[PDB]
DNA sequence: CTGGAGAATCCCGGTGCCGAGGCCGCTCAATTGGTCGTAGACAGCTCTAGCACCGCTTAAACGCACGTACGCGCTGTCCCCCGCGTTTTAACCGCCAAGGGGATTACTCCCTAGTCTCCAGGCACGTGTCAGATATATACATCCTGT
DNA sequence: ACAGGATGTATATATCTGACACGTGCCTGGAGACTAGGGAGTAATCCCCTTGGCGGTTAAAACGCGGGGGACAGCGCGTACGTGCGTTTAAGCGGTGCTAGAGCTGTCTACGACCAATTGAGCGGCCTCGGCACCGGGATTCTCCAG
């Protein structure tokens, strides 16, 4: 009888959770308030990295030719992006395996 | 007979370990190691798969990160045989002692 | 999309014919063409007109086409099969490098051989030991093989 | 039968979106997810800081934003800060 | 005891040609193990401090990942 | 020759400045922000990352725009050429 | 009268707007810090030929992909352009 | 007849006498002049205080330092003495700047 | 304010590594020495001014400094 | 009229103060609420890490007959001690410089 | 005119407690009064994160010890966790 | 391998100073005394999951020969880096002057915490089908010894 | 450089299967509406400190020249390790069984947040003298060339 409810991520046409973020942000020992654009701006920022990784992946298993997404086109998509390397070049991931390659004087002289 | 060359079956059996993602180290003698390793801190302990498995993971990743270092090492020392030397050398520049 | 790239690249050369140079197909394949060249003024080329073939790859311009001397030229970097070693031919292959320009480059390495990096030694020692009599051999070939 | 959050609705929905004819595995859903949540930590915990050290109390877009562009390298600060200020822009536009 | 040689030397052998290695000599299996358990027990004592801090008899995957988490060595795939 | 006229007027209103509106001077677009102003309407302006957009100036080098200034210019001979 | 030098410049301006890469009318302009454009695609063929990063195209080095934004300053210009030429080509 | 030491007791006894005290090395005036040229490509008209010069001094002759004990070490493990570009480029390489 | 990287003169890059206590060096090491000390200057200053702007101040503080610093993991004792 | 104020600090019998570590922890964003035995563990644990750099620093001064700690001083202390070297082996000390050490290859024979 | 807050007289009264004949420079009061802080906000995130993890919400001496255990290195750790419970215990006999 | 010469280094004494050390407000941040709502300790039930064990498979581990390719020691070189005198340059110290911007307080108001009500979007749990794993039969690329 | 034999190695078709993508039921956390209270944003003001310049000193830097140590290419030798094959062993799977400890609900009380009144502890400021940095001079020692 009030209005229909609608939600703070259909507010700012995303999918991520504004509503989860801001409760995370408001019991996550943070500060002792938060602002209202936080959530929003960082539910943006997170549907961007986890977009740019998703579609790496996708184009790497796709190169595979596969349709399921395994740890290991993850891990060639973020090592073979230079700059997502060094963002995540501290973590490491199961089943991911290592970059097929091979240091110069190793490979025969032909 | 045939006979291969010292030099090609390395080659093609690392060219088979780079795509591969299964785990290189069997799981029952790392769980008996590990569970000797957490025993001498307290007494009858209990794991998890999960947890072992990801204790596996994770110092196999350590390994093999030391063993890409140390081959980098190898080959700046003009040569291409793994030596304690260059274990040692890695493990001091990386600040692990 | 090597194909329809091809197009546009004689389309073009086609309304705005080069100076002295010349090529074209020599039948329905385009990835094959022939090149007429003529020697530089001034240098010891002069005179003689050189013919070359070339042989684009399947992902044109993305590689470097094949092309080589179907006349024999007496040039450090260039042996007796015609094979040409020149820089932008290798590594800094760029899609944007056309017919028109690359043959200019090679214009440029006839009046500026390389014997840094030769094809052929013998002849480099030539051309940096005495530039004069280098001349002298190079000009008589062309009579003979340019001509 | 205690209810547990996760974030795999939410990235099978941008999957979607992206490529619409991909799958994710058990084991990838739950690696993106202790992404998801690394990045999240991350962000809070320079945000937080951030906002203590100027003597703040609220946690506002400009400190998370500038967080943001000592966290995110390069141009994916530059991206992820444009797209996150649109975002807040339109929401407070209705 | 001797579970330390449980890890057997076609294993540092993979291990290393996993990593890019083209030959092994035979003084580096007891220094690749050495390091390992070392590893281990910096690993494992976080792992065990924090089991018994949350008053659990068992060590659950979190306090391990956990215990990488401080020591530079997040895990990815174990929440 | 009719339409000539409509013609040079849709290229003045897609390369004039907006902040200006009349003859540009040397304009450079800082990036993905739409400002057509000229350097000058920017040149106080400078901070804030943008007078509008607010989004810093990433490309700390001037990203000199060489094709719109060679636009601009022609546009300059075609008006020239048209107003006989 | 001036007509032929009308049609120069305008052979001018299509040759500072051409893909100086593909040789392909840009229906919407792909621009990169360098400044460079690009009628699309040309870029996904570059990133596939290779894994690593790229190269900038006329320029030097001036891209790691992606970089690129969605310039549409000649997005309009295009088609507008091509309209008065052919109805100039009809007017005259 | 002119006493010259041979070459590499001087650079040990340099050695010593810079490894015992803390005086900076590098001239403060074009250190700041330099920091200043790297802060202008992100804001024009910055101003600097003289404890956040010293400080990113401070901090600059440590990492430098660092650097070159860890390359002198590379360089002796390459069975030799001179320190090369190449080994710099490891040490970097090593600890994960690169 | 230009042409200054060469304002780190031989003598000093010497002096500094031979604080870190090398024997000989070799003449080909000065050029990435300058390289690499830049490097390190666009990594932290880049930091520091965008917490100096943070705070919508114009003067940079050796509180930001080091704040930089300790972000990146080598604190630095003696600023606060 | 009610006590004699008597700090938490003499309560515990430390030096460190308790009452300010109590607020900087409760105005330090990380928990809603703070045990009271905290603040006393805590300040008992930084007064003994600081009593050891004391210590440490003081000795090395002695040694170099000086009766002021400069930072040379706590540097050696921390460098030469390899607890605290591996406790604080990612700070560096201004004006703190290195330790005098020289590789034996490098060494003349 | 503000009010500033250091550990200056807290240091030199240990300095005076442990060495009574020994001076300080002001340059090495500051490089104490730093690491006493870094090792303070050190020992409060990682309770914060012990606090967190076990779904606590109270930071009591427990999750201190646990902490300094952590991050104390042997030696140092056995020391303090010693010296921490003889505080709390005389607090708490009074 | 054993001695003088020189040069740097170390050790000792007189001198001025400014920074460590100490004392006087005083103000706020510490204390003390009540009060209340609640989070953690504690008890009890449970059942999922971890631990232990027995039997069959066989891949992988282990042991031994071999011979070859790489680690490593000795040799010559020349050139590149180091020790040192000389001239120059800009660092460095001291002083002075203008002011912009950092550092406070007043005050308001507008944003945000807190609360109650309502419901639907997200989580727990079946659920079948197709992507993917595996077998087997290939075609095919690449090493390797002989020519 | 080339070629045939042999050892892998990529490819296609067929077949099982269980993990996923979807569907359904349900609830609590998010949303809407309302309220009150303080965080801070703006304006005004004060002045510490940054910036800029000028002038004298000189110490460090640039430059150069001789010359010798070492980085490097080369060669030869010798042990050591990749490659292969024959002989185990224990990982691996499965299947079963047992129960300890994790995980949940329900109480209940100590206990920490909160507020009000008070006072003394540490800080700003302001002296004051000796630890030391420096200068000068004499004694000690290590490298180097000659013997
Ligand atoms: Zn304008
Ligand atoms: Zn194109």
């Amino acid at each position: 009888a009030r209005a229909k409810a609608k939600t703070r991520s259909s507010r700012a046409g995303l999918q991520f959770p504004v509503g989860r973020v801001h409760r995370l942000l408001r019991k996550g020992n943070y500060s002792e308030r938060v602002g209202a654009g936080a959530p929003v701006y960082l539910a943006a920022v997170l549907e961007y990295l986890t977009a740019e990784i998703l579609e790496l992946a996708g184009n790497a298993a796709r190169d595979n030719k596969k349709t399921r997404i395994i740890p290991r086109h993850l891990q060639l998509a973020i090592r073979n992006d230079e700059e997502l390397n060094k963002l995540l070049g501290r973590v490491t991931i199961a089943q991911g395996g290592v970059l097929p390659n091979i240091q110069a004087v190793l490979l025969p002289k032909k | 007979p045939h006979r291969y060359r010292p030099g090609t079956v390395a080659l093609r059996e690392i060219r088979r370990y780079q795509k591969s993602t299964e785990l290189l180290i069997r799981k029952l003698p790392f769980q008996r190691l590990v569970r000797e390793i957490a025993q001498d801190f307290k007494t009858d302990l209990r794991f998890q798969s999960s947890a072992v498995m990801a204790l596996q993971e994770a110092s196999e990743a350590y390994l093999v990160g030391l063993f890409e270092d140390t081959n980098l090492s190898a080959i700046h020392a003009k040569r291409v045989t793994i030596m304690p030397k260059d274990i040692q050398l890695a493990r001091r520049i990386r600040g692990e002692r | 999309m090597a194909l329809k790239r091809i197009n546009k690249e004689l389309s073009d050369l086609a309304r705005d014919p080069p100076a002295q140079s010349s090529a074209g197909p020599v039948g329905d394949d385009m990835f094959h063409w022939q090149a007429t060249i003529m020697g530089p003024n001034d240098s010891p080329y002069q005179g003689g007109v050189f013919f070359l073939t070339i042989h684009f790859p399947t992902d044109y311009p993305f590689k470097p086409p094949k092309v080589a001397f179907t006349t024999r030229i007496y040039h450090p970097n260039i042996n007796s099969n015609g094979s040409i070693c020149l820089d932008i031919l290798r590594s800094q292959w760029s899609p944007a490098l056309t017919i028109s320009k690359v043959l200019l480059s090679i214009s440029s390495l006839l009046s500026d051989p390389n014997p840094d990096d030769p094809l052929v030694p013998e002849i480099a020692r030539i051309y940096k030991t005495d530039r004069d009599k280098y001349n002298r051999i190079s000009r008589e070939w062309t009579q003979k093989y340019a001509m | 039968r205690s209810r547990k959050e996760s974030y795999s609705v939410y990235v099978y929905k941008v999957l979607k979106q992206v490529h619409p004819d991909t799958g994710i595995s058990s084991k990838a859903m739950g690696i993106m997810n202790s992404f998801v949540n690394d990045i999240f930590e991350r962000i809070a915990g320079e945000a937080s800081r951030l906002a203590h050290y100027n003597k703040r109390s609220t946690i506002t877009s400009r400190e998370i934003q500038t967080a943001v562009r000592l966290l995110l390298p390069g141009e994916l600060a530059k991206h992820a800060v444009s797209e996150g200020t649109k975002a807040v822009t339109k929401y407070t536009s209705a | 005891r001797d579970n330390i040689q449980g890890i057997t030397k076609p294993a540092i052998r993979r291990l290393a040609r996993r990593g890019g290695v083209k030959r092994i000599s035979g003084l580096i299996y007891e220094e690749t193990r050495g390091v390992l358990k070392v590893f281990l027990e910096n690993v494992i004592r976080d792992a065990v401090t924090y089991t018994e801090h949350a008053k659990r008899k068992t060590v659950t995957a979190m306090d391990v990942v956990y215990a990488l988490k401080r020591q530079g060595r997040t895990l990815y795939g174990f929440g | 020759w009719a339409h000539s006229r409509a013609a040079l007027d849709r290229l003045e209103k897609l390369l004039r400045c907006s902040r200006c509106t009349n003859i540009l001077r040397e304009p450079v677009c800082l990036g993905g922000c739409e400002h057509i102003f000229c350097s000058n309407c920017v040149s106080d302006c400078i901070g804030t990352g943008c007078p509008v957009c607010y989004t810093p100036a990433w490309i700390q080098d001037l990203k000199i725009n060489r094709q719109l200034d060679s636009m601009i210019q022609l546009c300059s001979k075609l008006r020239n050429l048209l107003h006989d | 009268l001036r007509v032929e030098e009308v049609q120069n410049v305008i052979n001018a301006m299509q040759k500072i707007l051409e893909c100086p890469i593909c040789l392909e009318l840009i229906k919407e302009p792909v621009s990169t810090k360098c400044d460079h454009i690009f009628c699309k695609f040309c870029m996904l063929k570059l990133l596939n030929q290779k894994k690593g990063p790229s190269q900038c195209p006329l320029c030097k080095n001036d891209i790691t992909k992606r970089s690129l934004q969605e310039s549409t300053r000649f997005s309009q210009l295009v088609e507008e352009l091509l309209k008065i030429i052919c109805a100039f080509q009809l007017d005259t």
